[PDB]
């Protein structure tokens, strides 16, 4: 119907999907057993879940996702936890070795012998589905093993299906914190692969997630549990359009047609406004005006860049809860007329609005509040250039001093692609600044 | 009183100076308008008179 | 050591030479509040437009405004460039002191 | 106040169309016939035709 | 071929503008006359001084 | 609509606002809970409270003020106090360092990292505002810390808001009591940095406040409870015209128009006439004649400036309670017939009346009597030339001996600015001279 198919890769990107389903079960009342109550929702599988679960004749919800990973540890843990019945067993595919952050080792030594199995799984789901608008890919640019493997998977998908769009997410390289030194290498490789086959790619950074958490959620010692809970809320908001209905409805096809102006550059940034602590929301006030002011406030954006230096291209926004077009238009007119917000003359307007009536739902034991006016903001800007500005000037030094080149050549790759990667990146910066120039 | 008001360029308080530089140029035209209005009005006056 | 003492006075004068010109930018670029700006008879003053009336050419005020803003920006850039050199030279001298 | 403006304008014998133009009463003379100033030729013709018609009047 | 040509971006100019000498309906024919009399401009049947938060020269879209 | 915003800087500037909101909450039925009696007065915030409390849907009156400071002691105290649940959670902004009374330190060393946050607070209040007539800035000239931040933030809010009014109350230097050696220095800096942006400034001499206190309130040991309560009543009087009705109503715009003759010199003085105690009120009578004469008494002023030394030019009478224009104008005629009073040849009339029917208030545990006829005497007079003369002939000595300047030069400023300040003060004083000449 209006359904998608999901792929998670990496001990980076598996627990995030785990949290995603921990959220997605409640709003359909999916008991961890997997079976619906005495309510007569079961049948062929037709109800709001019909976009994520194939509740086929067994009366059980089966997610339409696959977890591919190269280390049995975390996958065996999660399949021995509580949700093992909920997950499909061999929709969980696991290897026994890693790539040790090496893109090329994982792209040439291990990839050739599990791709057949995973393509078999995706075909066996694609047959039983009917519409299949697209896919939900999760990996990491700091991919210790997900990076190259996912690049090859995405190549094979691009060459097998050419009749739909793909959504890419990435926990981005932390600009000034680096947990890995193989990070610049695998990041540059993954980028200059993705740019020409990634349909719509999104970046987030976790340092600024920490910053959000201790600015307004005020929690001084959170964990991944909280971080991934926030990210799952984000993706839930972006697909609420498919989930429920409303006054006007939007779709990822419109997302593409209305966010990307031209070829290549298709790399927006997300933001979520109404994150707040319990007592704060308890005895303070919420409405469209202040939530919009906060969403455009420069420091709430979870990627370290300055909109004041930047200039915007386009802006899609999703309002979830209870809202009316009168306040909508008033507030958006004020924000249009605001002064600091620089808008390019190539766009007279840039605003794509969405309204949906279902309030977001909190996970039991969660950390955010009981909000009634949620909003996700998806903006395209020229403020993204700073990341590449930093990355190129790291890469040129570390690659002109060429450490670890022995490591990479020890398995069959060498510096040709290292040259064309930085050159593709250079083309990227020049086009960014050129289109930024009016 | 050492004079210094020749050209330089920085203008810390300039909006209001230019706003009042609009004042004489807006007034002069009104003065001309009232002059010609006077002559045409009196012409009309004794025309209708006879 | 004496030169290091000399340096700070010029440092202070040059640093003060930035705040007031950012202030000047702010005070020549309106309030950045359209909402209460009109109380100062928004640019296009009702009297000014009604003056226009038959029009026949208009005010050069926008041109002069842009002229001033541009000059401010140019001198901003020059001062920032020199500023960035300053501290590095200062601290290289300091490390030379330490080695001595 | 049209009356006071015209009398304080200087020239007393305004010609008033009818009255002869007294050569010394003319003080402040109008700006030249131009399309932009407050002396468009559309009125420049009209004052003349009205004056001569009132002459035959 | 002619192309539009505005000025740079500011924050003090309003998005729209009226041009009362072309927006007054009663004195329309007379002001049409002195438009040519001054020889200033009519040009395109459609222009505006303030298209959006910016301005252009007197020569309308040419 | 009709509302303003309150700004409080400096641990001097904190307990004053504390007592002010005490009086405010007492008078508008506000309880330490923050919710009214069972009477229906709760809504979107549209009634008498709407000028200083935004009692939003949470039912809690949320004050439209901000308290900032550099040292956490007093702010944590008022967090531990009784009213903290009323006070907004992070409307209390606190640094962790002092300023050594050094205006230069508080303007350059530390101010560059707090002005941004406070600007964010100010904008998020002004947006929910609708009318935004003005602010109420409370700092102190002899401020132990509130000098540099007050200066800088006042400058920046000027450059971001170019039209609205600014009201600035300060404590003046004590002409014969010096609790701070560099206070004259801080004073001259504040003056020549603020006069060109400050809109309406009032001063007050706490020595003369105490003098009034033991003159007619006949207690030989008053305290800050009393000293703050009096000025709180004063501000209640000045905002009464907005809070209640009257035969004629005046506004701060009228204040600035008819109270300042010329640009530059914009420094009026206040006085409260019926500063009388329980027993004297209880067995002595009240009426317009004696209240007027009392307010025009040459000694009950809170600033040492003898009118006979000075000369008047402006007077604003504000009568609150029950009162009649008949004897109002009769009494003002009598005062004009009095010859001691000296109104310059420039102003034949300089008098503005303002009437409110509503009578002012007592407070539980109050030190004041039961007032029925109340008056603010707000007058502008030339009597403050000596005030600047005393401080200039103080300051010139310390500069000619250049004492203590090593602190300032170490923190990072220079001396041509002091030179400009000294000549500015000389210019102001000579201007006082010519305007004194008739
Ligand atoms: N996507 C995702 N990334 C995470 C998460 N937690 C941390 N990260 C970051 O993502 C990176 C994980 O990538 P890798 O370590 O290369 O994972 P991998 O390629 O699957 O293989 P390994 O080398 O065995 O981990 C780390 O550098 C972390 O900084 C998470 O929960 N999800
Ligand atoms: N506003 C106010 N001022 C007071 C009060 N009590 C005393 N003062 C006077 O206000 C001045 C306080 O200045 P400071 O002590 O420097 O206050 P500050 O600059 O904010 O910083 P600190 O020195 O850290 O307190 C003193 O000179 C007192 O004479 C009061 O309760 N309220």
């Amino acid at each position: 119907m209006r359904e998608c198919i999901s792929i998670h890769v990496g001990q980076a990107g598996v627990q995030i999907g785990n949290a995603c389903w921990e959220l997605y079960c409640l709003e359909h009342g999916i008991q961890p057993d997997g079976q619906m109550p005495s309510d007569k929702t079961i049948g062929g599988g037709d109800d709001s879940f019909n976009t994520f679960f194939s509740e086929t004749g067994a009366g059980k919800h089966v997610p339409r996702a696959v977890f591919v990973d190269l280390e049995p540890t975390v996958v065996d843990e999660v399949r021995t936890g509580t949700y093992r019945q909920l997950f499909h067993p061999e929709q969980l595919i696991t290897g026994k070795e890693d790539a040790a952050n090496n893109y090329a080792r994982g792209h040439y030594t291990i990839g050739k012998e599990i791709v057949d199995l995973v393509l078999d799984r995706i075909r066996k789901l694609a047959d039983l589905c009917t519409g299949l608008q697209g896919f939900l890919i999760f990996h990491s640019f700091g991919g210790g093993t997900g990076s190259g493997f996912a690049s090859l998977l995405m190549e094979r998908l691009s060459v097998d299906y050419g009749k739909k769009s793909k959504l890419e997410f990435a926990i981005y390289p932390a600009p000034q914190v680096s947990t890995a030194v193989v990070e610049p290498y695998n990041s540059i490789l993954t980028t200059h692969t993705t740019l020409e086959h990634s349909d719509c790619a999104f970046m987030v950074d976790n340092e600024a997630i920490y910053d959000i958490c201790r600015r307004n959620l005020d929690i001084e010692r959170p964990t991944y549990t909280n971080l991934n809970r926030l990210i799952g809320q984000i993706v839930s908001s972006i697909t609420a359009s498919l989930r429920f209905d409303g006054a006007l409805n939007v779709d990822l096809t419109e997302f593409q047609t209305n966010l990307v102006p031209y070829p290549r550059i298709h790399f927006p940034l997300a933001t979520y406004a109404p994150v707040i602590s319990a007592e704060k929301a308890y005895h303070e006030q919420l409405s469209v005006a202040e939530i919009t002011n906060a969403c455009f406030e420069p420091a709430n954006q979870m990627v370290k860049c300055d909109p004041r230096h930047g200039k915007y291209m386009a802006c899609c926004m999703l309002y979830r809860g209870d809202v009316v077009p009168k306040d909508v238009n008033a507030a958006i007119a004020t924000i249009k007329t605001k002064r600091t917000i620089q808008f390019v003359d190539w766009c007279p307007t840039g605003f794509k609005v969405g309204i949906n009536y279902q309030p977001p739902t909190v996970v039991p034991g969660g950390d955010l509040a009981k909000v009634q006016r949620a909003v996700c903001m998806l903006s395209n800007t020229t403020a993204i250039a700073e990341a590449w500005a930093r990355l190129d000037h790291k890469f040129d030094l570390m690659y002109a001093k060429r450490a670890f080149v022995h490591w990479y050549v020890g398995e069959g790759m060498e510096e040709g692609e290292f040259s064309e990667a930085r050159e593709d990146l250079a083309a990227l910066e020049k086009d960014y600044e050129e289109v930024g120039v009016d | 009183k050492p004079p210094a008001w020749y050209a330089r360029l920085p203008l810390p308080m300039h909006r209001d100076a230019r706003a009042q530089q609009t004042a004489e140029v807006v007034h002069a035209h009104a003065r001309g308008a009232r002059l010609t209005a006077a002559r045409l009005g009196r012409a009309q006056h004794q025309i209708n008179g006879q | 050591t004496m030169t290091l003492g000399l340096m700070r006075g010029t440092i202070h004068r040059c640093m003060k030479f930035n705040q007031e010109m950012y202030v000047t930018r702010g005070i020549i670029k309106g309030p950045l509040l359209k909402r209460n700006l009109e109380a100062r008879e928004k640019l296009n003053r009702p009297l000014v437009r009604m003056y226009q009336r038959h029009v026949g050419t208009q005010l050069p005020e926008a041109t002069r405004l842009a002229q001033g803003t541009d000059l401010l920006t140019r001198h901003n850039l020059h001062m920032e460039k020199n500023l960035k050199e300053l501290r590095t030279t200062h601290d290289n001298l300091a490390w030379g002191l330490n080695c001595k | 106040p049209l009356d006071k403006v015209l009398e304080q304008a200087g020239r007393h014998s305004w010609v008033d169309i009818t009255r002869p133009p007294t050569p010394r009463t003319q003080g402040l003379k109008t700006p030249p016939p131009d399309p932009i100033g407050t002396y468009t030729p559309a009125c420049a013709k009209a004052l003349f035709e009205a004056k001569r018609l009132l002459m035959e009047s | 071929i002619h192309l539009p040509r505005f000025s740079l971006k500011q924050g003090m100019i309003p998005t729209r503008y009226v041009m009362p000498w072309k927006e007054n309906m009663k004195f329309r024919n007379v002001n049409l006359q002195q438009a040519e009399a001054c020889g200033i401009y009519a040009g395109p049947l459609e222009d505006s001084l303030f298209w959006g938060y910016s301005e252009r020269l007197c020569h309308g879209e040419d």
